[PDB]
RNA sequence: UUGCUGCAGUUAAAAAGCUCGUAGUUGGAUCUCUAGCGUUUACUUUGAAAAAAUUAGAGUGUUCAAAGCAGGCCGCCUGGAUACCGCAGCUAGGAAUAAUGGAAUAGGACCGCGGUUCUAUUUUGUUGGUUUUCGGAACUGAGGCCAUGAUUAAGAGGGACGGCCG
RNA sequence: CGAUGCGGCGGCGUUAUUCCCAUGACCCGCCGGGCAGCUUCCGGGAAACCAAAGUCUUUGGGUUCCGGGGGGAGUAUGGUUGC
């Protein structure tokens, strides 16, 4: 109270505070690449995704549509991009 | 919904100053608010402020000095003439020694004393003292 | 708040600051356009097309990569629908509720909600007639 | 090689035109530069003596220039004197239509042909290697403005020493002071 | 304060609060004037010099007199940076 | 104690039982001159026009004053000023603020280029018959150039989809 | 300030679907929208009280309905709706 730098808030407080009520807006979502166990081809998926996505490489389900972030199938390893 | 963004901006600054906060956040930011704050700063009431620019519509963070008693908006934007300006500065200002009415005129947004000096009427935006 | 509800729900999309195309995006403006066309032929909505392109192919924002919006691309070629997305969807919801009401004469809730939908059709139609995307003789039945 | 709109080349760009003519036959960039061409080139004295080179290039080719810029700057900086070179877009700036205008404004002027949009585009084109992440405008007691640009940490070491070049070069062609900070995340 | 003659025409210039910069009133009985001592750089003894802070009733009642004293002490270099 | 400045409506008198909705009022950032113009207003400053009396107000010892328009100097030197006059209509500057639009199936701007019809009323010293150009229009068959043309996507709003919830 | 209802986000450890994850039930935080509650000299009010009934002589965010001492009186008459 009474002294906070509204200009330079601490980055942990910035991330905690709501995406729309931040000092400058940025989404909590991200783009990640999926490595399917029974395939060599790489695919990119949205963290909160809405459609069951298919890898045309081996024709197998990758991520499931959920209330929030899309749950990936067992074996398929996800890695953050930039 | 939100109408007369200046009203929210001035009310926000007023509440912040009454509460005794050393900074205040204003959103969104428009030219009218920036010019109004510039006039308030020039006479030494607020001091330095920063325009946090996101692509949508900017925010302002204003450093507050313990000087501002009141900063009010006048809605709607009344048509003010030189002859009627005595009446307005008699009604709104607390004293004839200090306080300023901010008019938007063809010359620009400026205080009533400069309006008398440059000899031009306009629309009343707000007052501060 | 909402148009016809007391709720003050704050839940929308928060597009990032960086308008810059991501370094890892391999697809080019023309390649994305070809993808949008191929999707549009299968009989989809700009909404659905944008969702499919975001999820599957990893295009964050079509308007950032191409420099033009989905309805605008389909309008520029001429693969755009006759009625706008949102009006079409309100009409199919309206006729669905009317189809339900035709059997159930006691369902006062359905009647009230129909009145609220009809209001949204008329208020949106007036706007589209103002922008001259619909003809001025266009009515609802 | 150089096609001015005035049909009048100067000693400096006629100098640098030749300095570019080597890179076709010398390096493996002949396929790139042959289709491309510059419009104007200038020199500015920043940091009290430091000579910085500007190359005004056409907008439609700029997207192609971006692809080769990162390499081309070093090639140019090695060929002639070790000077800070940067590529700028030649932005035609059509003035705001007043109540007393000429018999020219028959069409609406695009928002891309506006002072603010041009200046923001020039500041984007100036610092191409390090994409702009944040921007602030501080107003000081005297009334003068100051623009604080917030860059990314991906190419910090690339242009860490160019802060002086950018801080000096901006005020020449805009009329506003700029500063450059590197936030953590 | 001053008429066009030149002389100051006032009973007394009131003290302003060091924290909020409000005028401490005549009957502001909750207002505090605290003296903080100065140490000798080498030995760390009370040399005789002191630095004065004044807090108004409002800032005392709010419970922000603590942070106001602390941040003043930080600014004046009595409390060590960080 | 009729509140535009400037009032009330939990209990003193008072918010419709509730939601929709046309008219009404209000409405988010953003764009730095070639005799005709420039996109048009509102706003603001200046100018001319606007009956005296009245009102404000200059001058003047009605013996003072309310008044009056007179009077003052040893034939003379004087006065009978000046201001205000809502709104609207005329006139010339300013362009902040607030409305409106300038190019989106490109019949869009700017440049030289091909033809159809008609006409100007100079011209072959003047005079009668044909054909002309120059001076001036609508219609078109193409071409070059525009850095060619769509600001952002509201902690405004509609709609889409996802897994729930009651 | 601590709870609570719905959804989402992150994280030790208990348990059930044998076990690994993964879903439930708990547990500790966070974010948004709701039903509320406790405390406070923010500030109002005639007070009772109200985090709104605050930001009101330091009086202008937008807009609708509506009161003007107590009775007579929600009466009389007229209109209109209804068997």
């Amino acid at each position: 109270p009474l002294a906070k730098d509204l200009l330079h808030p601490s980055p942990e407080e910035e991330k905690r505070k709501h995406k729309k009520k931040r000092l400058v807006q940025s989404p909590n979502s991200y783009f990640m690449d999926v490595k399917c166990p029974g395939c060599y081809k790489i695919t990119t998926v949205f963290s909160h995704a809405q459609t069951v996505v298919l890898c045309v490489g081996c024709s197998t389900v990758l991520c499931q549509p959920t209330g929030g972030k899309a749950r990936l199938t067992e074996g398929c390893s996800f890695r953050r991009k930039q | 919904v939100r109408m007369n963004v200046l009203a929210d901006a001035l009310k926000s600054i007023n509440n912040a100053e009454k509460r005794g906060k050393r900074q205040v956040l204003i959103r969104p930011c428009s030219k009218v608010i920036v010019r109004f704050l510039t006039v308030m700063m020039k006479h030494g009431y607020i001091g330095e402020f920063e325009i946090i620019d996101d692509h949508r519509a900017g925010k302002i963070v204003v450093n507050l000095t313990g000087r501002l008693n009141k900063c009010g908006v006048i809605s709607p934007r009344f048509d003010v003439q030189l002859k009627d300006l005595e009446k307005w500065q008699n009604n709104l200002l607390p004293s004839r020694q200090f306080g300023f009415i901010v008019l938007t005129t063809s010359a620009g947004i400026m205080d009533h004393e400069e309006a008398r000096r440059k000899h031009t009427g306009g629309k009343i935006l707000g007052f501060f003292f | 708040g909402r148009m016809h509800a007391p709720g003050k729900g704050l839940s929308q999309s928060a597009l990032p600051y960086r308008r810059s195309v991501p370094t890892w995006l391999k697809l080019t403006s023309d390649d994305v356009k070809e993808q949008i066309y191929k999707l549009a032929k299968k009989g989809l909505t700009p909404s659905q097309i944008g969702v499919i392109l975001r999820d599957s192919h990893g295009v964050a924002q079509v308007r950032f990569v191409t420099g033009n919006k989905i309805l605008r691309i389909l309008k520029s070629k001429g693969l755009a629908p006759d009625l706008p997305e949102d009006l079409y969807h309100l009409i199919k919801k309206a006729v669905a509720v009317r189809k339900h009401l035709e059997r159930n004469r006691k369902d006062k809730d359905a009647k009230f909600r129909l009145i609220l939908i009809e209001s949204r059709i008329h208020r949106l139609a007036r706007y589209y007639k103002t922008k001259r995307v619909l003809p001025p003789n266009w009515k609802y039945e | 090689i150089v096609k001015p709109n005035g049909e009048k080349p100067d000693e400096f760009e006629s100098g640098i035109s030749q300095a570019l003519l080597e890179l076709e036959m010398n390096s493996d960039l002949k396929a790139q530069l042959r289709e491309l061409n510059i419009t104007a080139a200038k020199e500015i004295e920043v940091g009290g003596g430091r000579k910085a080179i500007i190359i005004f290039v056409p907008v439609p080719q700029l997207k192609s220039f971006q692809k080769i810029q990162v390499r081309l700057v070093r090639e140019l900086e090695k060929k002639f004197s070790g000077k800070h070179v940067v590529f700028i877009a030649q932005r035609r700036i059509l003035p705001k239509p007043t109540r007393k205008s000429r018999t020219k404004n028959k069409q609406k002027r695009p928002r891309s042909r506006t002072l603010t949009a041009v200046h923001d585009a020039i500041l984007e084109d100036l610092v191409f290697p390090s994409e702009i992440v944040g921007k602030r405008i501080r107003v000081k007691l005297d009334g003068s403005r100051l623009i604080k640009v917030h860059l990314d940490k991906a190419q910090q070491n690339n242009v860490e020493h160019k802060v002086e070049t950018f801080s000096g070069v901006y005020k020449k062609l805009t009329g506003k002071d700029v500063n450059f900070e590197f936030p953590e995340f | 304060m001053q008429n066009d003659a030149g002389e100051f025409v006032d009973l007394y210039v009131p003290r302003k609060c060091s924290a909020s910069n409000r005028i401490i009133g005549a009957k502001d009985h909750a207002s505090i004037q605290m003296n903080v001592a100065e140490v000798d750089k080498v030995t760390g003894r009370f040399n005789g010099q002191f630095k004065t802070y004044a807090i108004c009733g409002a800032i005392r009642r709010m419970g922000e007199s603590d942070d106001s004293i602390l941040r003043l002490a930080k600014a004046d270099g009595i409390v060590s940076k960080n």
